[PDB]
This record gives structure tokens, C-alpha cells and sequence, in this order.
């Protein structure tokens, strides 16, 4: 009746244990799934049009401090002043500026120049950098239409176009300067469905934005996300205002943690990254750049002053970040600090770092400061540093910093295992995970911190090359097509795999109206073809008709090469010969190879017929419908 | 993950023997006890048999309906179960499944169809079904075995088309009818790969 | 002595609605351990059976959270907060305390709710080519009726009527039946009708030659 | 001393965007910057929870609430404040 | 020596069912816990305060 | 045939670090059904016992997730990713395959890892007011030693010494020992050197009245 | 929720009888098996006894050492477990717990202390511990029953105050010493509430 309940309950609640253990694992992953980055784009002063430029510059100890620009119409004559307290003047005349801010391609998005001059430059930079970042991911932007990808960004108002305007520009100034438009505008270009959010949290704005996206990504509200920052100064008044506080270095260079720190330095920049769930990224096979592990955001609250920070708040947010990531301080190795270079801020941050990380370190951890090369990039600043870390992780190298003469004396440098990067050091893989940390502290008091980890090891696969391959390229304009051809040739001058290049071209690119194709079998052949390209056809197609001829097309050795080339055609011709076998008296394969007299109608006509049938099959194989 | 592979099915003459192999992967096979259950077409589910595990000795139990004719064996080393048909009959034609868990049938395989018959190949016979003064159709009768394909006007006609499931006649052949209601250019195309018979007919008053 | 259970035979449902299926037993499955022995399985149309519920309350993994179950003693009930279209098929509440379990019983068929439709009735004469072959097969057709339960009765008869049934319609969500009364040609000429009964029909409707 | 967070919706209006008497130096940028609203609230009340300023069209306020909800579910704060505000300094919008 | 398992198995497994079902309820509430409103203030035209 | 399980006696630890405690049996406890029979219990100082992990790798609800268990056959392991402060107590790796049980054995103790501190030893003479009672108690007090294991021997002796040790110190995290040798007044006056051994001491220290 | 309330403990002379009752709430009491387990002071845990549930027969198992002296009963209606001690001895003095689950003790009670002795209440004896040259202290001896409190300078002296745990002498009386180290005026106050005695002294060379 119920005597054999033993085995029954055994199997029953063994299954119960399995199911609900799986449930527990699911809840742990949903509350703490790591995130993955699959593409970055950056634009910084000094001609940094790619992460490679930034990595090269930091590896070569290159500064980017320049003089005030003049294109923006600023009246620098009445602003530069050795006198420090004269009204409406600045005692500095240097900084890291993005001198290429004005230029923009409105035609690519089909926008009339009226809006182009109307809209703020920051929106244009956001659009272009977003397109660049999406391209870097190897994802077709067109295919994103109708998808549910969200978007978050951080920016602050600049008063661009605050003066009186011509009556022609009516109907564009509002949306041109409307903040909430910007992110949404991007969606309008790409037709996305995810939420569009713009935030304002001073310098930390970018990092906070990223954190926000993470939460949404964990809640199943989107499949993938884009986040970044941008900052372009319309007027230099801030300089003058900061001249009042005397907090600006007359040299215009931030000497972070150096004993000769005397101020700060402003700068501009744009940066965008793409985030996705780790499991989904592995499922899609997207190449993983880095893994984002933990984030934390808090508020300074009551302190010494309105803008005076407190070390304890920074310690609290650091502990919260570590707890969320579930990692001990001993597990991290390198930190990119705020590195403002101010007299007062640096000691507090350093003491907080000593109190937090400087406890029981097996090895002296290292800290860096990107601002010493570029200055304070404000809203974008944060995300910029992240990219730097990623490159340092990819090259297995630890870049050094600049303007280091003597560590500040306010810090007991023997209180913990803390050392600076005066020189580059190798950071090889060892079998144990490598981790890095970033922090940011806004003037308003809000603070954020991030902890990221190296990507999982990947297994390369060797693929044989091919005899010959085609190379395609598409663009919206002929000149853009020429520029793309030039860039592709320049890259092809190096050492790459032709098959890999062809596959990437046919897989990780969109299709446009301006098109060009070159068939190559060697790298030098490819270079010659690319440099020799001269024409492109933007012709509207009509209707396709497959014309069939009569006679006279034949010649010696008809079906010899392509038989060995394309197996599908070989199968088709074999099937045709088998079907016509009940009436032949010769080897059709031989005669098409050229082993029979083709001057006989009873031979040539079936042979030509089979040739045409096979060619029609081949043309079908490439998806051509007559 | 746990996955099951069923193989060994087909068409069998009455009174023959067959072997069905179920392969398990993605878990530890040695613990569970396996079971086999079949379903006749257009019917419910009926238990067939099961085998225990070596933990309790791995004894076997069978339904009295096919008692002594079908046998269950297991291979722990290869983790594969074998079920042996002997003295087969036509009524036993059904789709069979193997399940992990003697009492709890938590996991199920892809199933396996087994048909028992002594019939031979035969082409279809297509017949008209015409109205008098809002329906029409064709009858595809007396073909064996399945499947047979019917398209109205080479597939052009789709609305109102009902292709009733093929029903095995008592004669040992298959039959069905394609019925399309056209009130107030009518072609039924029939294809049979087993006999390779293709014929298109028309329906007219 | 051999325990048994019963559930409502069929229940049309509407997507986005709560639903409840009762299962009442011939005895109390509760055991000294403190558990009832009843499980709920689902088979989708043309797919392998799948497990839903076990030990009455606790729910197996993979199953959507919208399902639940409760009850004790000799009574139990499965409930679904949200009805969706793909959840059509057959369900079985089957005991596990008494062994050996032999058959799953008729189970419970679930279907989409829609308006009651009177069957459209047609009848066609035998094909002439089959007449040349020496036999005949008269055909009666029912199209677009709801719900199920249509019945046919041949007169001119039983034991020689083969009836094929289509699935529930995709768009109109109705059904269609095709009945064939097959006989020899000589018997066809010897005598000179399908009567149809359905809850959508007001009265039985007989269609003849 | 607690961890309560705030979320506020607002637009830019350019209040007092004209020339400023130099006596009012030092309180202009802090008095007009967008992010300083929530930061000022936190500093006045001495709160530690996250403070965020969100600007997304006319529905911004509602968005804030939604965000707050998620934060409360994640357990970073034991109380949240949400809200929105709008005051027009100049009538130019009407003209447009 | 193994006759002492059935009862132990039963007890273990009651405990496991109970605790992990409670855990599942916890995760459901974490996903969808309702929120309560306790304070409200407003300022609108028409003199409303 | 009664099986036996063992563990290292005490593992001093520091917060923010992982800790691993093993448990080795005299036989394989894996059963035919496929489950090891081993459990872990914790008793915090002055606290009722509670369950941590059962059947190898199952963690009871309410326990912090940082604990985990693994192993099979004869050997098992309990691992914690990050040592904390409140985790101090006594841990027992208790078998379950054999029943009934009689005791939990020695279990395992946990202390906070810190610098090896030698016992500050001090011998105290009895008070003459204590003498007027008719007996003398002499204390060889060992203040602020880390870790424990500071054994004493009275020499002028066994059978009349009682030792009480305070728990690990709150701030310096050391221990204090009060070992008292008691005698009558007559014997105390009839005779006119406690020896202390601890790993903190390089050599045993002799204290004399 | 599953809540346990132990009750019935205290102090008793040897050879008597007593009962301990544990109240259970927030669950089905009848489905579990109760257990009683004690702990001698300064010692580990010792299995005492348990009672099975009604389903398996409601039998009871007892420790051999205490066999024939203690009896286990349960009241399912009020869900309270009773343990009956008879002819107690000094060794039986221990802290006792009632737990749910005969084999697995998932839930535990708050415990209850049971003391068996025959001593009498007596005021404490306070003596000093004076140095000669950096420590000093006070010795409290021959007080019964617990507790006794010692305060250095009415709590003013805090650092170095080692109030060592009370050690029970073989005579049945308790004795401890509270010491403090001050290298290079100091008063200790002792209160024995059971004897309602308050004696305070000083410690100087």
C-alpha cells in the first residue's frame, strides 16, 4: 500500500533538491551577474580618434596641453592676465582642448545645415561616437532597428547659442539646446525602443550613468545598453570664475600626488561604451573586451563645507563596492584615483586609500592618474579612465604617469603597501585573476566607484587561407568610399590574414548605396586594387532578366577549372550527366574538361546546355532571382 | 544537461523482433530507474514497463499485456537501456517513450514511432467530390504507407481547405480527403514518394 | 479498493484569465508522513509529455510561475493566474501512493473559448471512378462548429462509418468533421442519409442524397 | 546619518542668465547648476543615499519614481524621496 | 546497517522542501515587492498649498 | 565498527580571509542511494546550537551564503570565503549514517589570529586575612597571552590547583589565566615556584613567592 | 513560526524528581520527533533522549547512563514535551535543550539551567591581593549560591579589570578573584545578593 515509500520519497525529493538548488543559483546570478563590454569609442585632445591613439600616447609619455582656441570667437585679449584679481580675467592661458569640435557630417544623417548649426556640438559628437562604438562591436547598426536597447548618458548645459538669433533659425533652437532631446535624438536616428535617460552629476555623471544601465540590464528591461559622457565648453567664463578661487594651476598642468601640486586643468572629451549580459554575450559569440564586476554610488552628505569632501564617505562607498562585488581588498592590484591635483583634495583621498586598501597587502598596489596627461575632462573624464584601464589590461602593461618629482609629505607613505607608477611595468597573465578599480567624486558630493576584472581566457583557432577572395566596401558618399578604401589599404599594409579580413568585411559591416568591390589573391594585389579604384555605381535597379544565347560560346577546356573550384557546380553537372546517361555515349565530364571533340552538335549542344544549367544553379546559389 | 536519444524504430512485419536503444547523457545514470511507456495514435498513455537501479538490485517489471514478449536491459557502463520486441502484433503499433525515474517521469525523450504491418507499397487513387448547385474536394484513397501530399491548384487555393488526417482503413491502406468550400480552376495535386505517384485532378459539376 | 480520480472533462478558456481544474479522489492520498500523493502532467498537442506539479503544492522547475496547486485529503485543485494561447492541450492529475500505476485515464482536455457555432452540413455523392472500381463511399461534412460533440448517424446505419476530425481552427477556432460511409457499388444501388446532432444545432438535421 | 536617497525632475530655464552684478560673485554657478539641487537638499539634511537629477521631456518626474522603486528593491536605501518641479522664468516658450 | 536511512531521508527532505520553498518565495518578493506611499506634498496654481 | 571523524583542533583566523576546515572519517559514508551522511553544527559562545550544512553540499536557509561544503567518500571540507568577527564559536562535524548518537566529540574551535603574545606571569602571595581563615591560595596569573596553551606546574605539585581562563580579549585579543594552588595554613607555613609554558614564551618562566 | 519555550528548571537537592516542559508553536507538532540534549558546564554536548512521532509508533529512546531514571512524554493536543527526571545527582547539573527533529535538530530551544546541590547560602569572604614592588586584586571565597558581583572603584577603575570566571570548589562553595594591573586608594566592592551581603575593601602595599 505504502510500504515502498522509501524509494519513492528518495527520488521525489532528490528531484526537489536539484530543482531548488538550481533556483538558488538563479537568484544569486540575477542579483549579481557580471557585465561585459564589447566595444569602446573615444575622442580626446591630442588627435585621439581611437583607443589605440590613447594607449600609444600614454605609453609614450605624451602631454596634450595646448593654448586657448580662437575659432569659438572667444575674446581672449581681455581674459589672459598676469594680474590675478582684475575682474573678468584669467591668469592662465593653456589647456587641453578638442580643436576639432566644430566639424560634423550632417549629410550622413540627412539633416539640413540649418539644424546642423542650430544643434549643440555635443549632440553631434554623441551621434558620431555612438556610431563608431557600435561599429567597433562588429554589429550592424541597421539590424538594431526595432530592438529594445536602452540608452543612458550624462551631460551638463553650456549655454550654446544664448544670444539673439536670426529669424531663419526658427523651430530648431529649442530642440537644438534641449538636453532630453539629445539621447532621444540618437534613438530617433536608430529607431530603438529602450529607455532614454540623460543625467547630471557633475564629474561623476558618466560613471553613475554606467551603474544605472547595469541595474536595468539585470532587470531584463533591455538586451544591451550604451552609456557614455561628453563635455564641450561653449564659453570660457568658467575659467574666469575658477580664477577667482585661485584653484587653477598657472601652468595648466595637474601634478597629481606630486609635492608641487598647485591647481587643476580643464579639458574636453567624448566617450561611449556598450554593455551586455555575460551569458548572452557568450551565447552571441561577441568578442569580449573586459568584464565589469561591481559598482557603488553614494552621497557625501554633511561635511566640513558645501564642496568639502570627507574621507569616511569614500571609505564607505569603497567598502560597499567591494561587498557588492564580493571581493577582498587584497584581490585588487591597480587603482585609477581621482587625481585632481588640488592642494587639499589629494591628501584626503590618499589617506582614505591607505585606510581602505593599505591593510594587509601582499604586494604594494599601484595607483595612476590619467588627468596628469590630459587634465580634468569633467563629465566624460570618468568613463575615459575606464577605457585606459581596459587597454592596460589588454596589452598586459602598466603605463606610467607624468610630472612625478616627489610624493606629497602629508601622506605617511610607509603606512601601507602603496606605490606610484613612475615607470611602465609588465603585467603578464599568471593564472590568477587581475582586477582594477576606479573612483570619482563630484563637487556636489555624490561619489561613485567601480571594480572590473579581466576577460576570460579565449581559445584561438587556426583557419587556412584561400586562393582568392573578394573585398567589398560601402558608404553613403563617394568621397567617404574613397577614404574608407584608403584606410583599408593602409591597414592592409601590415600583417593580417586575408581570409579574416574578407570574413569580417562581409560579416561585421552594413550595406550602403555607394559600393565598390575588388577581387584579390595577395596582399600586394589588394593594395594595388584599392589604390587603383576609381568609380562606383549608384544606379537604381530595374528588373533582372536572365538572357540565354544560341551557339558559338564554346571553347577548349570548358568545365575544367570551375569544376575543381565550386563543388556545388560539380554536383549539379554530375547529376545532369547521370540524368542524361540513358542517351549519351561519351563521358560528358571528359568533353567539358576538353577530352572530346566539341565540334559535334550532338555533343556540344548537350554540353553547352549543361554548362548553362550549372551556371544558372551557381547564380541561384548567391540568392539571385530572375 | 540531461538528454535522451531514442533509436530503433521502423516498420515491422507481424511476429518479428526489434530492439529499441535509449541513451542518456548529462547526468549520473547509475542512480535512477528507467521506464518505458507507449501511446497508440489517437489514444491516451499506457504504462509498458520499468527497470530499477543497482542500488535496490535493478529488478525489472513488465505489463501483463506484453508480458514475456518485451524485455528490458540496462548498461550502466555505457548508460544505455535496451527494450526488445518479440512476437510483435499490429495493434502494438504506437509511439514509444523512455523516461528517467521509475515513479516520477520528469524527463522525456523525442519519442519513437513503431508500426507493425504486413502491407506493401501502393500508389494513391484520387477521386473527385463535386457539388450540385458550396463545397468541393478530392479523395486520396488506398495508398500505403504514409505520407501523401495534397495541394489545391498546386497550392494556389488555400482558403477553406481542410485536409483531414489520414485514416487507416480496415483494408490495411491509408485514405483521406481534401475538402475546400467554394460557393458559386479547381485542381488537387497528389504526391506519394513511397510509390512516387503524382497526379493532379479537377472538380467540376 | 483500487483508487481513482475524476476531473471536469473539458473547459473552454480565454487568454489572460484565471482558470481552475478540480481533481477529486476515491480515497485520501494523505500518508503518515504528512503528504498527499498526486501529480499533474501536461501534454501539448503533438509533443512529449511534461511534468507540472508534484506533492500538490510544490512546483517543479522550468514551469512558469503562473501555475499553482493546492488541496488535501481526497480533493485537489490546479490553478493558473493567467491563461495563454499556447497552454492548450491535455492535463492529467494522477496518483502516486498506490502502485503499480497502470494507465493515465482520460485526463482533461483544455480548449479556447469562443462563440457557439452551428455546424455547416454538406453531403456529396460517391466518386464515379470508385463506382467503376466497383464500390462507393458517401461523404458527409461538418464545417465550422463550436464546441465539440457533434454526432452523425447514417440512414439508408452503423459499423461502417469512418469519421475524421480536424483540430480546432487557427483563426475561427472551430472544428470540422468528415464522415464516410463506405459500401459496395451493388449495395449502393440497392437502396436509396447523415443525421447531424450538435449543441450548436437547434434540432437534428439530416442531409441525404 | 541614514542612507535615504532623492530623485528630482526639472528642466533648464536660464534664470538670471543676463549680466550679473559682481557683488553676487561665487553664488551664480552654484545657484544655477542643475545637479546642485539634489546635492543641496542632501547637504542641508545630511543624507547619504544616492542623489540623481533626471531630465527626460515632460514625463521626467514619473521616471524618477520608477528609478527610486528599483533602488528600493536593490536595498541601497531605507527611504526614498521623489518629485518634480517646473517654473518658467521667461515666456519665450510661448513665442516658440 | 542501512535500515536507518528511510526515516532520515524523509526528515532531511521535509526540511529541504520547506526551506528552499521559503527561499523561492523570498526571490519572488525580491523581484516584485510592492511599494508603499507614506508622505506627499504639492504646490499647484489656484492657491493650492 | 563505530566510525570516527576528526578535524584539526583550532584554526586562528583574521577577518577578510578564507578559511577551510577538513573532516576525515574512518570509512566512506556514501550510501547506495547516493548521499553522504555528514552535518555541520555551530555553537557560538553562550548560544544555542544551530544547523549549518547537511548532506554534503546543502546550506540551510537563514545561514550567510559565504559558507559552503564539499567532499565525499571519507573526506569532507567546509570553506568560508571571508572570515568575519561574529563567526567565532565551536564547530562540530557530526556523522549521521550511524544512529543513535551519544555525543558530538571535540568538534573544532576558532580564535582570532593575531601576534603571538607571551603570558605576563605574576605570582601572588596569599593575603594574611585569607590566612586567618586557615588556608592559603597562591595565584600564578598569566595576563595577556596569545594564543592559549600556557600550562602551569606548581613546585615548592599536583592535586590542589584550579585554573580559570577568560575568553579572548576584546581589544588586544589575548587571554588571561588564573591558576590557583590552594593549601591549608599549616602546610603553607610548613614549606617556604610556578613554571609556565606557552609558545609565546621561548622557555618556561618560573615565578616564586 | 516555529517557536520553542523551555520551562521548569531551577535548583534541587539530590534524589528528588522534577519535570521539564517545552512548548512548541507555529508548526504541526505531531509530525515531528522530539529530542532532549544536555550540556554539563565547561563540557560539550551529550545526547540524552528522544521520542518518535505517532506515525512510526511514538516510541522513546533513552541514554543508558540515565536509563530507568528519566521518562519522555508528549502532549500533542497542547504540543508540549515533558521530560521527567527522577533521583537527580550532582553530575546531572547541566544546561538542557529541547529540539525538534529526532535525527536532525534544525530548531533549538533557548535552554534551561538545572542545578543539583546541597550547599547552603552564605555571605562571601573578601580578602585583598597586595603586591610588594605591578598587579593587585581581590579574592572572593566561600559564597553560595550564584551570583556575586565585584566592582573596582565602583566601576571607576576599568582598564585591566580581570574578573575571572567563578570556579566551584569541591566543598560546594564558589570562589573567584577580580584583579587589575596598575604599575607605580583602589577599592573593590563585592555584592552577594543571595546572601544579601555588601563588603568593600581597599588594596595598597
Amino acid at each position: 500500500m505504502a510500504s515502498t515509500d522509501s524509494e519513492k520519497v528518495a527520488e521525489y525529493l532528490r528531484r526537489a533538491t536539484l530543482d531548488l538548488r538550481a533556483a538558488r543559483q538563479r537568484i544569486r546570478e540575477l542579483e549579481g551577474e557580471p557585465i561585459a563590454i564589447v566595444g569602446m569609442a573615444c575622442r580626446l585632445p591630442g588627435g585621439v580618434a581611437s583607443p589605440e591613439d590613447l594607449w600609444r600616447l600614454v605609453a609614450e609619455r605624451v602631454d596634450a596641453v595646448s593654448e586657448f582656441p580662437g575659432d569659438r570667437g572667444w575674446d581672449l585679449d581681455s581674459l589672459i592676465d598676469p594680474d590675478r584679481e582684475r575682474a573678468g580675467t584669467s591668469y592662465v592661458g593653456q589647456g587641453g582642448f578638442l580643436h576639432d569640435a566644430g566639424e560634423f557630417d550632417a549629410g550622413f544623417f540627412g539633416i539640413s545645415p540649418r539644424e546642423a548649426v542650430a544643434m549643440d556640438p555635443q549632440q553631434r559628437l554623441l551621434l558620431e561616437t555612438s556610431w563608431e562604438a557600435l561599429e567597433n562591436a562588429g554589429v550592424d547598426p541597421i539590424a538594431l532597428k526595432g530592438t529594445d536597447t536602452g540608452v543612458f548618458s550624462g551631460l551638463m548645459g553650456q549655454g550654446y547659442g544664448s544670444g539673439a538669433v536670426a529669424p531663419e533659425l526658427e523651430g530648431f533652437v529649442t530642440t537644438g539646446v534641449a538636453s532630453s532631446v539629445a539621447s532621444g535624438r540618437v534613438s530617433y536616428v536608430l529607431g530603438l525602443e529602450g529607455p532614454a535617460v540623460t543625467v547630471d552629476t557633475a564629474c561623476s555623471s558618466s560613471l553613475v550613468a554606467m551603474h544605472l544601465a547595469a541595474q536595468a540590464l539585470r532587470q531584463g528591461e533591455c538586451s544591451m545598453a550604451l552609456a557614455g559622457g561628453v563635455t564641450v565648453m561653449a564659453t570660457p567664463g568658467s575659467f574666469v570664475e575658477f580664477s577667482r578661487q585661485r584653484a587653477l594651476a598657472p601652468d595648466g598642468r595637474c601634478k597629481a600626488f606630486a609635492a608641487a601640486a598647485d591647481g587643476t586643468g580643464w579639458s574636453e572629451g567624448v566617450g561611449v561604451v556598450v554593455l551586455e549580459r555575460l551569458s548572452v554575450a557568450r551565447e552571441r559569440g561577441h568578442r569580449i573586451l573586459a568584464v565589469l564586476r561591481g559598482s557603488a554610488v553614494n552621497q557625501d552628505g554633511a561635511s566640513n563645507g558645501l564642496t568639502a569632501p570627507n574621507g569616511l564617505s569614500q571609505q564607505r562607498v569603497i567598502r560597499r563596492a567591494l561587498a557588492a562585488a564580493g571581493l577582498a581588498p587584497s584581490d585588487v592590484d591597480v587603482v585609477e584615483a581621482h587625481g585632481t591635483g588640488t592642494t587639499l583634495g589629494d591628501p584626503i583621498e590618499a589617506q582614505a586609500l591607505l585606510a581602505t586598501y593599505g591593510q594587509e597587502r601582499k604586494q604594494p598596489l599601484w595607483l595612476g592618474s590619467l588627468k596628469s596627461n590630459i587634465g580634468h575632462a569633467q563629465a566624460a573624464a570618468g568613463v575615459a579612465g575606464v577605457i585606459k584601464m581596459v587597454q592596460a589590461l589588454r596589452h598586459e602593461t602598466l603605463p606610467p604617469t607624468l610630472h612625478v618629482d616627489k610624493p606629497t609629505l602629508e601622506v605617511d607613505w610607509s603606512a601601507g603597501a602603496i606605490e606610484l607608477l613612475t615607470e611602465a611595468r609588465a603585467w603578464p597573465r599568471n593564472g590568477r585573476p587581475r582586477r582594477a578599480g576606479v573612483s570619482s567624486f563630484g563637487v556636489s558630493g555624490t561619489n561613485a566607484h567601480l571594480i572590473l576584472e579581466e576577460a576570460p581566457a579565449e581559445e584561438p583557432v587556426a583557419a587556412p587561407e584561400l586562393p582568392v577572395v573578394p573585398l567589398v566596401v560601402s558608404a553613403r558618399s563617394t568621397e567617404s568610399l574613397s577614404g574608407q578604401a584608403e584606410r583599408l589599404a593602409s591597414l592592409l599594409e601590415g600583417d593580417v590574414s586575408l581570409t579574416e579580413v574578407a570574413g569580417a568585411l562581409v560579416s561585421r559591416r552594413a550595406v550602403l548605396d555607394e559600393r565598390a568591390v575588388v577581387v584579390a589573391g595577395s596582399r600586394e594585389e589588394a593594395v594595388t586594387g584599392l589604390r587603383a579604384l576609381n568609380t562606383a555605381g549608384s544606379g537604381t535597379p530595374g528588373k533582372v532578366v536572365w538572357v540565354f544565347p544560341g551557339q558559338g560560346t564554346q571553347w577548349a577546356g570548358m568545365g575544367r577549372e570551375l569544376l575543381a573550384e565550386s563543388p556545388v557546380f560539380a554536383e549539379r553537372i554530375a547529376e545532369c550527366a547521370a540524368a542524361l546517361a540513358p542517351w549519351i555515349d561519351w563521358s560528358l565530364v571528359d568533353v567539358l574538361r576538353g577530352e572530346g571533340d566539341l565540334g559535334r552538335v550532338d555533343v556540344l549542344q548537350p554540353a553547352c546546355f549543361a554548362v548553362m544549367v550549372g551556371l544558372a544553379a551557381v547564380w541561384e546559389s548567391v540568392g539571385v532571382r530572375p | 544537461e540531461v538528454q535522451l536519444v531514442q533509436s530503433g524504430g521502423g516498420l515491422v512485419q507481424p511476429g518479428r523482433s526489434l530492439r529499441l536503444s535509449c541513451t542518456a547523457s548529462g547526468f549520473t545514470f547509475g542512480d535512477y530507474a528507467m521506464s518505458w511507456v507507449r501511446q497508440a495514435p489517437g489514444k491516451g498513455l499506457e504504462w509498458v514497463g520499468f527497470i530499477r537501479s543497482k542500488a535496490y538490485g535493478g529488478t525489472t517489471e513488465y505489463a501483463a499485456s506484453v508480458k514475456g514478449r518485451f524485455t528490458i536491459s540496462r548498461d550502466d557502463s555505457k548508460s544505455i537501456a535496451y527494450l526488445q520486441m518479440n512476437s510483435l502484433k499490429t495493434e502494438d503499433t504506437a509511439v514509444y517513450y523512455c523516461t528517467r525515474g521509475g515513479t516520477l517521469f520528469d524527463y522525456w525523450g523525442q519519442g519513437t514511432l513503431v508500426t507493425v504491418s504486413s502491407a506493401s507499397t501502393k500508389g494513391p487513387s484520387v477521386f473527385p467530390l463535386a457539388p450540385s448547385s458550396a463545397a468541393l474536394g478530392c479523395l486520396v484513397k488506398d495508398y500505403f504507407p504514409e505520407p501523401v501530399t495534397v495541394s489545391w491548384n498546386s497550392g494556389a487555393l488555400t482558403s477553406g481547405v481542410h485536409t483531414f488526417p489520414a485514416v487507416l482503413q480496415s483494408s490495411g491502406l491509408y485514405s483521406l480527403s481534401s475538402v475546400v468550400t467554394v460557393p458559386s480552376t479547381y485542381i488537387c495535386n497528389v504526391n506519394h514518394k513511397p510509390s512516387n505517384t503524382k497526379v493532379d485532378k479537377k472538380v467540376e459539376p | 479498493d483500487v483508487v481513482m480520480t475524476q476531473s471536469p472533462l473539458s473547459l473552454p478558456v480565454t487568454p489572460g484569465e484565471p482558470a481552475s481544474i478540480s481533481c477529486r479522489s476515491s480515497q485520501s492520498l494523505l500518508h503518515s508522513n504528512g503528504y498527499n500523493y498526486l501529480d499533474w502532467y501536461l501534454q501539448k498537442p503533438g509533443q512529449s509529455p511534461q511534468l507540472l506539479i508534484y506533492l500538490g503544492s510544490n512546483r517543479a522547475s522550468g514551469v512558469p510561475d503562473r501555475f499553482s496547486g493546492s488541496g488535501s485529503g481526497t480533493d485537489f485543485t490546479l490553478k493558473i493566474s493567467r491563461v495563454e494561447a499556447e497552454d492548450v492541450g491535455v492535463y492529467y492529475c494522477m496518483q502516486s501512493l498506490q502502485t503499480p500505476r497502470l494507465t493515465f485515464g482520460p485526463g482533461t482536455k483544455v480548449d479556447i473559448k469562443r462563440t457557439v457555432a452551428a455546424p455547416s452540413v454538406f453531403i456529396f455523392p460517391p466518386s464515379d471512378e470508385q463506382l467503376k472500381s466497383g464500390t462507393a463511399s458517401v461523404v458527409c461534412l461538418l464545417n465550422n462548429f463550436y464546441p465539440r460533440g457533434a454526432k452523425v448517424q447514417w440512414k439508408v446505419q452503423s459499423g461502417n462509418s469512418q469519421e475524421s476530425v480536424t483540430e480546432q481552427d487557427s483563426k475561427d477556432s472551430t472544428y470540422s468533421l468528415s464522415s464516410t460511409l463506405t459500401l459496395s457499388k451493388a449495395d449502393y444501388e440497392k437502396h436509396k442519409a447523415c443525421e447531424v446532432t450538435h449543441q450548436g444545432l437547434s434540432s437534428p438535421v439530416t442531409k441525404s442524397f
